[PDB]
């Protein structure tokens, strides 16, 4: 029913999560109802295979902070066939945040939520450091996205 | 590889980049353009070492590795007056605060 | 390179920095003259009462960092920030719209 | 048909990329 979701195709495809991002990545896939399931995380530097399927989705993230991570330079990830049975590279990599986006990574790091409003800073930063990322708001974006286009 | 440099005098900072291969005298060109001042009446230095004309930025020490767009390396410039080099004087950045008990 | 523009700390530190560098700040962008704007009657230099040095010379090599690694194919290192600055960072960062 | 979800290989290992 929505528009990011992994098909049933049932096809076979091999492929290889390599994370070449300093954090730890969480692999998330999301389901034949677009619902995120996670699988297990990769340190930085390793590499492990998969089998998955043509037409599955897949995202990628920060283990511990769910910020939202690149794969093969984009945000979702769809396997295909593999040809001569090479396995399919799903390379992580770090965006470029924003230094804004980057600095509320950090604090949030050091805080706890129930203290950013002990911190003295500009009123408005504390929705921004509340607004955490999570799967669900990008969805929705790139969901979006893909109407537009 | 392009190094990444801050070109430091008193309470100015210049941040610009340069080739490796690229000379301590084309970096001198570089600051001539942005200060107004030639070459002859400019010293650059790594720490308290002279830097020659001669030798590349590379050789000298700035590289990929120390010289990066996150965290340039840092060159001192002295200038000429009159007929006298003025001693390289490098004022330093403001202090920062300490953390928050909540960030602690 | 080519065209430069000076920015001035609190502190009257003053950052010189490439002008395509500088323009990753919206706020400094919409407070430059440049082709659009009035390029006749150039504004090439931005003072910041309420950025200290420490803060604006770390905004400057987010600049270089944004700059060098956007729609780069090359594997991206994290941004580095010292947890004492992270504060003023992030007001900085919020004010300048970068 | 059935759902056929992603799922981990017992032989695969880690290794450095």
């Amino acid at each position: 029913r929505p528009v990011l979701r992994s098909v049933n195709s049932r096809e076979p495809s091999q492929v290889i999560f390599c994370n070449r991002s300093p954090r730890v990545v969480l692999p998330v896939w999301l389901n034949f109802d677009g619902e995120p399931q996670p699988y297990p995380t990769l340190p930085p530097g390793t590499g492990r295979r998969i089998h998955s399927y043509r037409g599955h989705l897949w995202l990628f993230r920060d283990a511990g902070t769910h910020d939202g991570l690149l794969v093969n330079q984009t945000e979702l990830f769809v396997p295909s066939l593999n040809v001569d049975g090479q396995p399919i590279f799903a390379n992580i990599t770090l965006p470029v945040y924003t230094l804004k986006e980057r600095c509320l990574q950090v604090v949030r790091s050091l805080v706890k939520p129930e203290n950013y409003r002990r911190l003295d800073i500009v009123r408005s930063l504390y929705e921004d450091l509340e607004d955490h990322p999570n799967v669900q708001k990008d969805l929705e974006r790139l969901t979006q996205e893909r109407i537009a286009h | 590889m392009d190094v990444f440099l801050m070109i430091r005098r008193h309470k100015t900072t210049i941040f610009t980049d340069a080739k490796e291969s690229s000379t301590v005298f084309e970096l001198k060109r570089i600051v001539e353009g942005i200060l107004k001042r030639p070459p002859d009446e400019q010293r650059l230095y790594k720490d308290d070492q002279l830097l020659d004309d001669g030798k590349t930025l590379g050789e000298c020490g700035f590289t990929s590795q120390t010289a990066r767009p996150q965290a340039p390396a840092t060159v001192g410039l002295a200038f000429r007056a009159d007929d006298t080099f003025e001693a390289l004087c490098i004022e330093p950045f403001s202090s920062p605060p300490e953390l928050p008990d909540v960030m602690k | 390179g080519g065209m430069y523009v000076k920015l001035i700390s609190s502190d009257g530190h003053e950052f010189i920095v490439k002008r395509e560098h500088a323009l990753t700040s919206g706020t400094i962008k919409a407070m430059l003259s440049g082709p659009g704007q009035f390029a006749e009657n150039e504004t090439n230099e931005v003072n910041f009462r309420e950025i200290p040095s420490h803060v604006l010379s770390k905004v400057c090599m987010y600049f270089t960092y944004k700059v060098r690694y956007t729609n780069s194919s090359t594997e991206i290192p994290e941004f580095p920030i010292a947890p004492e600055i992270a504060l003023e960072l992030l007001m900085a960062a919020n004010f300048l719209d970068c | 048909l059935e759902t056929l979800a992603p799922y981990i290989p017992m032989d695969g290992e880690d290794f450095q990329c």
